RNA sequence: CGCUCAUAGCGACGCUGCUUUUUGAUCCUUCGAUGUCGGCUCUUCUUAUCAUUGUGAAGCAGAAUUCACAAAGUGUUGGAUU
RNA sequence: CUAUGACUCUCUUAAGGUAGCCAAAUGCCUCGUCAUCUAAUUAGUGACGCGCAUGAAUGGAUCAAUGAGAUUCCCACUGUC
RNA sequence: AUUAGCAGUUUCGGGGGCGUAAUGCUCUCAGCUGAUUCUCAAACUCUGAA
């Protein structure tokens, strides 16, 4: 389920060097809280989705 | 002038300078405008006029002038609105300040900023006034007079010193009072301009005349 | 005697000094020093509010007032308001710290703005972000020069950026259009050397090649061509923003 | 803004509706802002009325 | 502007003052010689009051902040660099 | 576009700064930019260098020893607390 | 030096409304002309001061 405006928001790293470790984290989320564009992408590099 | 402060000139000294081939360098005036409302108005429709008075005898800065006019052109707005103020200032600044300057100083000097070569260079423009000497001048309807003389008082705050705010006896940019403004429609004396009167008069400038009463009638 | 009966000093100033030598004679003048700059950026604000005086100096820190003979010599003018116009325009300008680090962060900005035209690319919607760049940039730590041009820093500094580790940047297609006869030879020299594609040897259809570079690198490609069989039949050239196409590189 | 100055409401620029189109493209984005190129330009090499 | 709402708090273009703690302008005083800049020391005074005493406003609920009166009674620091 | 200028045109006067060196006892701006040293450094040192105005016996760069020379930091030092 | 509208023009300037569009009229706005209006111009002054 993503929501029906598809409501975007656009995450970023805090630090350079922790860039990959964001990366990673997305991946993990995706798991435990369902859906969000890390990959296959509409708009940028990785945005968070929800309902 | 925005630079000094205006306690400078606001006292009417030295012989007065002009823009000219002689003056050339200065600035342009603050306000090139002299029209708040509706100039295309008829002068048999607004038989009321109020003026403002420099009470004082003074210069009168063209910035401060320019201020002045919206305080009769935003109140042209909330009170009346268009079809009440007619409005040409009946001041304008000729008359122009130098300024010898010495900020090249902060923290020494060259010493040209001392009084060798003294003259200064143009830098402001003004108005010079005398007392009765009019500076705004509303010709209106006679249904706004406290709804423009308000205009008048605020603009008031903004000039320098004691400000006198009236109405006259007339129509309103004419000679003629309101007594014998009548008398040019009942005469048939009344010649329209879209503004003025021209008021017809019998005379003679010519050989032998008639057209001096059937030329504008 | 001195010490008794005043002992004297000196003054300094705090005043910017638009300096210029023409003729080998130094015309300086007086200005204030966030004005100055203000004058170049279209802030046309009165030329006598960015003059703090009208007049030319030989030396405008001591106060030695320039002469009419020099001016008119050295400028085909003896009028001062135009010189110190010109002088204003032309010659170096003495700034603040303050103004002086405005000017050193737009070129962080700009190094970093040049480096996010032509970005990573697994498809063609990912990073182009300037942001990221510049955060990297900061975190590795290199002096930013106004001596140095942007597009030169960047390209200096990308290298550092490479060993941090973080990739950057994506090639494009410079294509060209060989002869028969030496198309073949370059085909020789340049596969292993460098990356070529879009490779198809022909009699009588001559053959087209692509060289691989982003742009920034076009000097190392051609060099080579120069030197075995000089220019192309055709040599195209694109923007150094995006291939015409879309990239797809890196 | 002198087509302001006739007056009909506030659009085609900074608004209330601009609010939520400011700069939503960039989620980090496509491109920095747009990249793109055109060959519909110059009326009198292409030689056309449109 | 402060959602709204001119003056809670600000305040445009504009206008009037005061101050002598800035720097110029001036050259009256001194070139029969007022020892020039800072720092230490030490008192005194001014208030254009940062704190505290007492008061009143606030977009002052509490918290903290902001604004103002009386008031100069008591405080008004330790250091790097220069 | 290069950092820079080998280069090509051109002018001035014969040439137009090579090796090196550097905010130097030489950098106006200037408390330059970066790194370091310090809790904090217009100071120090090491980097950068279109250098207001470095540079080769007007000697350039280096440097052991030497120094009632000049500066920084640390340690022994605490009434120079 | 410089403010305002007015009128008379438009085979001369420009764009609209009126038959497609104009300068054919009528408009705001250019130019020219006529009568009126604002401030009069130390180096302007028909007049002219003790």
């Amino acid at each position: 389920f993503e929501a029906t405006p598809i409501v975007r928001v656009a995450v970023e790293p805090k630090h350079p060097s922790e860039m990959p470790q964001l990366v990673k984290g997305m991946k993990l989320l995706n798991q435990a809280d369902p859906c969000v564009q890390i990959l296959i992408q509409e708009t940028g590099e990785h945005v968070l989705v929800t309902a | 002038m925005g630079r000094r402060p205006a306690r400078c000139y606001r006292y009417c000294k030295n012989k007065p300078y002009i823009k000219s081939r002689y003056c050339r360098g200065v600035p342009d005036a603050k306000i090139r405008i002299f029209d708040l409302g509706r100039k295309k108005a008829s002068t048999d429709e607004f038989p009321l006029c109020v003026h403002l008075i420099s009470l004082e005898k003074e210069q009168l800065s063209s910035e401060a002038i320019e201020a002045g006019r919206i305080s009769c052109n935003k109140y042209i707005s909330k009170t009346g609105g268009k079809d009440s103020f007619h409005m040409r200032v009946r001041v304008h600044p000729w008359h122009v300040l130098r300024i010898n300057k010495m900020l090249s100083c902060a923290g020494a000097d060259r010493l040209q900023t001392g009084m060798r070569g003294a003259f200064g260079k143009p830098m402001g423009t003004v108005a010079r006034v005398n007392i009765g000497q009019i500076i705004f001048s509303i010709r209106t309807r006679d249904n706004m007079l406290a709804n423009v003389v308000e205009a008048l008082r605020r603009s008031s705050y903004k000039f320098p010193g004691r400000q006198k705010i009236v109405v006259s006896k007339k129509w309103g940019f004419t000679a003629y009072n309101r007594e014998a403004y009548q008398k040019l429609k009942a005469d048939g004396r009344l010649m329209n301009d879209g503004a003025n009167v021209k008021v017809i008069t019998n005379h003679g400038t010519l050989a032998q005349y008639a057209k001096d009463i059937a030329a504008a009638n | 005697m001195s010490i008794f009966t005043p002992t004297n000093q000196i003054r300094l100033t705090n005043v910017a000094v638009v300096r210029m030598k023409r003729a080998g004679k130094r015309f300086e003048i007086a200005c204030y020093k966030n004005k100055v700059v203000g004058w170049r950026s279209g802030v046309e604000k009165d030329l006598d509010e960015v003059l703090q005086t009208h007049s030319v100096f030989v030396n405008v820190s001591k106060g030695q007032v320039a002469k009419k003979e020099d001016l008119i010599s050295a400028f085909g003018t003896d009028d001062q308001t135009e010189i110190c116009k010109q002088i204003l325009t032309k010659g170096e300008v003495q700034v603040s710290d303050k103004e002086r680090h405005t000017q050193l962060e737009q070129m962080f900005r700009d190094i970093a703005t040049i480096v996010a035209d032509k970005c990573v690319n697994p498809e063609t919607k990912r990073p182009y972000t300037v942001i990221l760049i510049e955060r990297a940039m900061k975190d590795i730590h290199y002096s930013v020069k106004t001596n140095k041009s942007t597009k030169q820093q960047a390209l200096e500094v990308i290298k550092q950026l490479k060993e941090k580790m973080k990739i950057e940047r994506a090639h494009m297609r410079l294509r060209f259009i060989l002869p028969v006869n030496e198309g073949k030879k370059l085909k020789e020299k340049l596969k292993p050397l460098i990356k070529v594609i879009e490779s198809e040897d022909y009699g009588q259809q001559l053959e087209i090649v692509c060289l691989i570079d982003p742009g920034c690198f076009r000097e190392i490609d051609e060099l080579i061509k120069k030197e075995t069989k000089g220019k192309g039949s055709l040599e195209v050239l694109n923007l150094k923003d995006v291939e015409e196409g879309d990239e797809k590189f890196e | 803004e002198e087509e302001y100055l006739h007056f009909g409401e506030k659009a085609d620029s900074e608004n209330q509706a601009r609010k939520y189109m400011n700069a939503v493209r960039k989620r980090k984005g496509l491109y920095v802002e747009e990249k793109i190129v055109e060959h519909a330009e110059k009326q009198r090499t292409l030689s056309k009325n449109k």
